[PDB]
């Protein structure tokens, strides 16, 4: 879940 | 002739690109006269993501804790805010190099050159567009982040999104220079899908009128179809509704190949109906959604 | 993740776009040091074409005639020489933003960027790929002619390619920067015809480790195939045979991926052998040649 | 035939 990046 | 997607020459931008740290993260960041842009996003650490107040973990931060790299060199930290997503750092130097510019908020269905960085230095430039489903194709690796889009009009270069983070489908999400995202999205980690996407009709019609005036012919048909025709089996195929404005768009289109906006539409209800028994329209094997009517003018004439 | 065509930052390259008249004719020109690079072919006219002799036409050349536009300024020429099909110009100043970089002459397989200009000045930029058959697809229009190809390594601008001229087919052609032309090709206007051309194996194999890197895994199978089984088939589809150095550059994308070269072969012959039955390999439904093994290291990883 | 740009 999701993928701050 | 020919045709090829394009990026718009990444120069002016290149030279506002700083590589900014607090803590254990890096990421890309935006510098215009005096000030600083970027994510928010990096001053949280990766528990602080689950749930974070930023007004909260702001306020204990201070500009020493803000390392800004130019190159080799380093700017200080001044004045900090923040607006939605983004905080605006003020630095002890306006950019030389910044270029006249603006800000402008894109519509799904424009579209926009990406400026790909890595630690406050560019490596790669492509062209893309912004989905109906808000999120955008990009090629995005950890520390990407910072990263903007961007067009040129003239002299003025029209910033209209920054990169802040991937999706469960690979999909990139980001914000425009306001701070307020593109979509339903938002900061945290959370359960989050990217909406089923569609197809955009206005661009895909661009794209034929492409093909024609490259002098590829082969797609059209004698017929025509209302407008409300054209649409019951544009959304079976899961394609935007044409409305009038697009179609006044394709005015000077039409009129440079001599070909009805009406006319090109039952060519496509009829490419949707029985797709290409296998072959090219200029290039392509299947049917190109990202080319603006304004981009096959650029770039075709 | 995901994965676009991706062209350098334009950047270092933009400060060294001129623009260059002679008489009837304008086309952009390259500025290097107290030197500017463009195609000979700007001196002629076009009753000229059919033939010219261009030590013939140039001997009676003034610097006088050479009008070198670098914005609203002008550069003065001093001396002038001519290497194979180009103009070698000197003139009064190095260019203050002349970067670190070189000359080098690319290989059919190789890829670079593409900055494509109109009058001194750049309109947009776009990756492409050195064609087997010695030619390129690009999108250039009517003064196109000077734009440059070129790669980044670190921090030096490898040179690799000057654009003079458009073929029947659509596609272009042009040289190095030492005026050498890629292909069998010259300045006239003659009888003249892109050799029909093949598919760059090394690369489609490039970037099915791309497909699967990604994530993307449908189009691998069991089997395996002895190389010189591989190419019998390759031939049939028009591909380029593959040889061992090939199999070698493919050795750390089987190791990243663990998946043997010579498999990735049985996968492709048997995608060459079956098609998709309509389905997308990381985007596209046709076999994507344009990517180095080199470039998926870059963009991937 | 060719194109001279």
């Amino acid at each position: 879940n999701s993928f701050s990046q | 002739s020919g045709f090829r997607k394009m990026a718009f020459p990444s120069g002016k931008v290149e030279g506002c690109m700083v590589q900014v740290t607090c803590g254990t993260t890096t990421l890309n960041g935006l510098w215009l006269d005096d000030t600083v842009y970027c994510p928010r996003h990096v001053i949280c650490t990766a528990e602080d993501m689950l749930n974070p107040n930023y007004e909260d973990l702001l306020i204990r931060k201070s500009n020493h804790s803000f390392l800004v790299q130019a190159g080799n060199v380093q700017l200080r930290v001044i004045g900090h805010s923040m607006q939605n997503c983004l905080l605006r750092l003020k630095v002890d130097t306006s950019n030389p190099k910044t270029p006249k510019y603006k800000f402008v908020r894109i519509q799904p269905g424009q579209t926009f050159s990406v400026l790909a960085c890595y630690n406050g230095s560019p490596s790669g430039v492509y062209q893309c567009a912004m989905r109906p489903n808000h999120t955008i194709k990009g090629s995005f690796l950890n520390g990407s982040c910072g990263s903007v889009g961007f067009n040129i009009d003239y002299d003025c270069v029209s910033f209209c999104y920054m990169h802040h983070m991937e999706l469960p489908t690979g999909v990139h999400a980001g914000t425009d220079l306001e701070g307020k995202f593109y979509g339903p999205f938002v900061d945290r980690q959370t359960a989050q899908a990217a909406g089923t996407d569609t197809t955009i009709t206005l661009n895909v019609l661009a794209w034929l009128y492409a093909a024609v005036i490259n002098g590829d012919r082969w797609f059209l048909n004698r017929f025509t179809t209302t407008l409300n025709d054209f649409n019951l089996v544009a959304m079976k195929y899961n394609y935007e509704p044409l409305t009038q404005d697009h179609v006044d768009i394709l005015g000077p289109l039409s009129a440079q190949t001599g070909i009805a906006v009406l006319d090109m539409c039952a060519a496509l209800k009829e490419l949707l109906q029985n797709g290409m028994n296998g072959r090219t329209i200029l290039g392509s094997t299947i049917l190109e959604d990202e080319f603006t009517p304004f981009d096959v003018v650029r770039q075709c004439s």
